[PDB]
């Protein structure tokens, strides 16, 4: 999904 | 919001979770903790997306392969077992959970596919791929068929692509090189070639997923199936005479299933962690709590040493360990989420026409070595190297360097104690984002970049 | 990919290394923990470029100016010493090896210049620079010199170009301003001119370096020179009667060295980072293992408290010491790799008549020279970023690919020459031509250096630059 | 290498060539020069094959979309029609053979795609696409059907695409935007899912082809059918009673053919030019000569004036202009090459399932606007101004200017005098090369380059 | 896009372009073709980059050294006059526009610098550049000054650089040899440290251009100017009794002016070709076409046999052919642009004080200028063909787009001020921050360049750039 | 598209 892959970056964005 | 003082635990609906809801009765006894198990369909794809938001099991159970994944993205809590623990235990099996030197789940046991068939029609199994065309069409003469397996899932349908040289992530060095895939190579395109034209050929449907094939062979339709040891258990109640056998070769060459340990990873948001790890060390991991999942459904090959010493007699057993030393350990690695995507997505387009198997492969080659992003990466490189030529030359004390973070957005040279914008970057994972919007990051006092990156303004754009 | 189960160490080849490996043969003897000691060219430069790849050495030595860099670039492990381990050094040495509060390294010996000179030929060595010219006219009569020491590391001349008012950066509340640069003042102008006169007037050689200056003193032919405690062990061999002194004023200042603290820091990406603790606490820092290397090459004044209460005695030490007084502790921050690189150009520009000593200073100021190599840098980064580029496009989007070519390449890269190996079948030796420019000198471009795609597509660490001549 | 004192003729296999023929008959009665005319299978295609060699025939016909792409390749002779001629025929056709102000075709008739139906199976056809579905189910329940028509053309089915707003090359300043292609707008998607749900519904078959649909409109199985003049022919031996009208609108939107212009070029390597000029001009540009060919199979609207007069009367002629006002005329671009078979895989795909209608027209919009070149080439222009770079930094009197050519090899800034030599490009045209093997241009004397580059050494990469 | 049916023509703006628009006047009677005149600021450079697009006049007029580069980009149309026509030119006039053996535009007339002096301050101009600053002394006690004259543009120093040994390329054997440079020689060094000297001293300002050097002879306060013949017809209304005479000598050696003859090309990529034949051939080369552009701004010595013997007889023109004769045709050769950029350079430098003569005319030699210019631009060009790559790469490759945002986009370009206009919206006003670095001049980043990415996804032709100022 | 693609690229490769 669209979905999914866009709130699993969300971390990635929070960790960085 | 997991509730603190009860463990909820996730498992795959195809597993021994009643048996494992037994160990947790045991718990529940003893401690007067409540232990709910649950099996959601897709969890492996769930649990990232609840967890990701301090949400879902307090346990997770699945194959290591998307541990790693997990892990990276911070969602497991490290495990910490003591040295008497982990020799109870393979050594080879906390390898398999183990990510940037932490170990990340228990190890609890070793799954291989191996070929399942019924001796009554069939007494002597191929020892070839290459002989199963014509075994289905004595069979077919007899309103039966040689074989069916899940085809939607490429966990079982890789054994075949890997046989003649296909690999995932190529490994030396103690290191798995994510620039090379062998998703496309001449043995990949072999094994498909031969699986698309079984189906071509009316030897297989295209359609054959995991409930048709256990059911055409539990029920005596279908000669052989090619399944794990959690299906052993279903053969029994059907009565089917069953073998399990070493999986047909392909050109010669053995079949090479990708290895999995199933694995119990603790949430990193769950407030009973102290409750899980009693529970699995001193409850799962003992052989009354293995036995009680292995006789609801067989686990493999456990990672447990006393227990395995017992189960290592069943013939059954030494087939899928056969199995297993002809294929290889799943890598870790969070790329293993793309990779598998990309060859169930090749595998379904292959077999239902949608694609050859060259286009289909090709596709899945460019998905699992991520080459949008490394083509685009190096672009950005590019860019930020020019926006520093540029600076320099016009140049000609202390400031911070231009650099390029892991997202691909270019720092330009600033000034010591500057706060520095950047649009958010338009592609990131597959994702664009709002270009409108800022990230943000400061320029020491001491000419350094501040470790931390802003990026709390950058939205998907959905 | 460095090696689990066993400890590589780097060291600079003018140190005690041989001691080191003895350290080393003890640690292997109780632990069974096979130690190898090496001692690269340059590897303050290849320790960053390897390490950065998550390679290189378990254990890295050197000076700890260099160190800061090395933690804020993540390369360093951060280490973690008990209290009674703490007070068995001297915490000024402890300061030397904190970065942003975190201790990333072990001090292991205090480093200054002195001025080393012969007895024989001087029993009264010179208080001042100045009088230095006429010596040398008294010695150019007796077939001798005056004064030799390395032209060609930065290091070495700084004493002289701090002395009346040169500076690094200029500390002040704790901290080092990155934005005050004091290369360029009166005081440092004075300095180099003074250097630069002496080579004008033919009392020293623009193109003497380290092995020059120490073989022409070793064999008595000089009078003089200038070195650290790493030094006098080839000294006391070639039996010539050495004294250790304090370094001459100048215009009445003292020369004011810049003081290193040799130090040992673990690898970040390490897996034996336990292994590397054991062997430094428990083996090095110990009289024992301290006076294995020392007695191989002079490391100063140590670290370690109890050992450092015999070494004192020694004036030797104490004229180290002196001179450390005089000068200054280097600092570590990032920064200090810039400042040493424009400092060495400046110094070898002035030196060599290339520039005036205002031109040479002036571009250290503005940091000119790091800021063209930058430059030239980049631009090849971008190209060779570019032919990857291109290699990508084509291969995933391309017409079909050859069914039956190779499949696995070494992919597009710029080694740190600047030379951009193109993508290459496995199995391949691939030849590109020799760069044009490199480290201030022109190669000629008619001939190749050469380097090897391995079968499993990966590209050989070593590459063939052996053709490549000006 | 063509025969010298004869004329050969390709011409479609659709089109009226026994007539042609006739025409070629008279010719030869008059000349003695004989006049062959043939009919090969997709002879536009082979056409610019052989006539790259100094093959094929003396004249060509085709719709003029494809004459571009032969004019810039150098296949076709200028044509050199006096005033007096030109005033014979309509502008707006002299402008369709128009490239880079030359003439390069003679034109003959306009044909635009209309709707043609069975007056006895509907004797109200539908006036627009969406009655269609129910109107198909009222007729299979009668054992016949709807409409059939080519769905392995994209000709056919364009009208549909662009109803709704999709087209080939935007158009403005007198020129087409070859950077903008409306290949896969919402019109475009719109269009073409219509067609898709109508296969998908069993309205249509996705194999249907041009010989399906044509005998089974003309054996009264189909009520509908969708074709050009050049099929009438056909319908009138069939003795069906046929209509031709007003192509059904979508979303109420007309429907807009590509409209062609049917013309003769002539073989820039024929070295029989004049004879065929001669032909055209006082042969087959006359009202016998194109009386001759309309009688076997209609032309459309003809683009002499005296003949067209009289052609005009004609119902069925009426309605070719009004779908050919409603339509739009083909861009004569070389890139209409490639905006074919870029629509063609779309459809084809779509219409068999192999891509939904999102994947097949995006990959339309990226291969008509050959946009895997573009981002290639402005790596190669990026890559080529770091060399220049590069070099005149380590250089801080007289050289050739580091330059990109058109096939994408940067030569480098070199000395007067000099002969450069570079690998051969590794993609040029949808092609590999071997590059191992280098490209050779000069640096005269007077510091510029040799306007020729020696790519003579240049291998292709073969299966 | 040039438009068929009418003729555009490009002439610089200190020539008489009323003149040859009453010659288009006479066009447009008898055929009906309308004929507009333009005169663009830089259009000598802004004509390659407009005409390398398939657009710009179709006509363009300017001294024939520019136009072998044209010819060499391709940007030029071959002229067919035929052996008649050709009989009504001098031959010499011919040879400045031959490019490679083949014919490259029309010759209109010869120009040279000459010394315009005011008669009523002087009646006796000095014969030696060296008489100047003594001359200047006397005259600043009159509240007058010796001698102004346009210091921006090196056509105008170039006499007295050229004078005691400066060149171009040097000429031998039929050829221009390109690797010969004579601009950093010990004449080019003596000429420009006796202007640089001038400026130092007093008798001359470095900001001194066109226009202060026309307003001040014009206007009576300067004694002396340097200028070329169209520049009789302001003084004539000025009404300062004038003469126009002999270059003065710099070290006993005459002044050599770079001789421009000033010709008319057709734009390649024209389709009204046969239109500008017709009008240049019988319209502007006739008796009455060059009368009525020399009543405007006077030409100089025409190219047209029967009118220049009507000419012949003004001693201004005397004065124009004899400083020609000291002089040298301009070679018309690509490296021309090159050059006269080098020595705008050098010659603005060493009188600013920015360089010494001997550092300026270094870089000159060395080509320094141009190739800094061209080191700067390439990473321009490199960096905004990779912002074209990303976008295309996205666009086609990346994840699908946006169903209902727009289709049609502006995209990536680069203008000639070193801007980079990303991939745009068509109806969308961009901004941009103003470039740091145009033309050896800094601006404030701080501010905005706007361009309109028009509604049909073309990018609007004109670019605000009225924000950007520089900051010193 | 293979072999004649590459036909009609070698003309142009020819005149340029
Ligand atoms: O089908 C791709 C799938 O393969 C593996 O999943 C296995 C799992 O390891 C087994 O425990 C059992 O449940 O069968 C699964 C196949 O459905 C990977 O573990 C998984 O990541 C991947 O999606
Ligand atoms: O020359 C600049 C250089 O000086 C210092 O390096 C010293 C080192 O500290 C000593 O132990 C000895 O080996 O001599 C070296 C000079 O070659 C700095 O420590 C170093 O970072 C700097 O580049
Ligand atoms: O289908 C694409 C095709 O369309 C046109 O060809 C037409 C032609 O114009 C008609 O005269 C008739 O023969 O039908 C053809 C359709 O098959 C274009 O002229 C052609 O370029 C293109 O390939
Ligand atoms: O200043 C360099 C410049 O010189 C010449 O330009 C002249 C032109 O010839 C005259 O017609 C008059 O307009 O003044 C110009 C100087 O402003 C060259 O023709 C030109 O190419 C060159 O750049």
């Amino acid at each position: 999904a669209a979905r999914e892959q866009a709130t699993t970056n969300a971390r990635i964005l929070a960790r960085v | 919001k997991i509730e603190e003082g009860k463990l909820v635990i996730w498992i795959n609906g195809d597993k021994g979770y009643n048996g494992l809801a037994e160990v947790g009765k045991k718990f529940e006894k003893d401690t007067g903790i409540k232990v709910t198990v649950e099996h959601p369909d897709k969890l492996e794809e769930k649990f990232p997306q609840v967890a990701a938001t301090g949400d879902g099991p307090d346990i997770i159970f699945w194959a290591h392969d998307r541990f790693g994944g997990y892990a990276q993205s911070g969602l497991l809590a490290e495990i910490t077992p003591d040295k008497a623990f982990q020799d109870k235990l393979y050594p080879f099996t906390w390898d398999a959970v183990r990510y940037n030197g932490k170990l990340i789940a228990y190890p609890i046991a070793v799954e291989a596919l191996s070929l399942i068939y019924n001796k009554d029609l069939l007494p002597n199994p191929p020892k070839t791929w290459e002989e199963i065309p014509a075994l289905d069409k004595e069979l077919k003469a007899k309103g039966k068929s040689a074989l069916m397996f899940n085809l939607q899932e490429p966990y079982f349908t890789w054994p075949l692509i890997a046989a003649d040289g296909g690999y995932a992530f190529k490994y030396e060095n103690g290191k798995y090189d994510i620039k090379d895939v062998g998703v496309d190579n001449a043995g990949a395109k072999a094994g498909l070639t031969f699986l698309v034209d079984l189906i071509k050929n009316k030897h297989m449907n295209a359609d054959t997923d995991y409930s048709i094939a256990e059911a055409a062979f539990n029920k005596g339709e279908t000669a052989m199936t090619i399944n794990g040891p959690w299906a052993w258990s279903n053969i029994d109640t059907s009565k089917v005479n069953y073998g399990v056998t070493v999986l047909p070769t392909f050109k010669g060459q053995p079949s090479k299933p990708f290895v999995g340990v199933l694995s119990a990873g603790i949430n990193a948001a769950s407030p009973n962690k102290e409750l899980a790890k009693e529970f699995l060390e001193n409850y799962l991991l003992t052989d009354e709590g293995l036995e009680a999942v292995n006789k609801d459904k067989p686990l493999g090959a456990v990672a447990l040493k006393s227990y395995e010493e017992e189960l290592a007699k069943d013939p059954r057993i030494a087939a899928t360990m056969e199995n297993a030393q002809k294929g290889e350990i799943m890598p870790n690695i969070p790329q293993m989420s793309a990779f598998w995507y990309a060859v169930r997505t090749a595998v379904i387009n292959a077999a239902s026409g949608r694609q050859t198997v060259d286009e289909a492969l090709k596709d899945a080659q460019t998905n699992a070595a991520a080459e949008f992003a490394a083509l685009l990466h190096s672009l950005l490189e590019a860019n930020c190297s020019l926006a520093l030529a540029e600076e320099l030359l016009l140049d000609g004390y202390s400031y911070c360097n231009t650099t390029l973070d892991q997202i691909g957005t270019c720092w330009p040279r600033s000034a010591a104690g500057a706060l520095v914008e950047r649009p958010c970057p338009e592609y990131f994972n597959g994702v664009k984002y709002n270009t409108t919007r800022n990230a943000y990051r400061e320029c020491l006092e001491n000419g350094t970049w501040a470790s931390k990156i802003n990026y709390s303004q950058c939205e998907p754009i959905l």
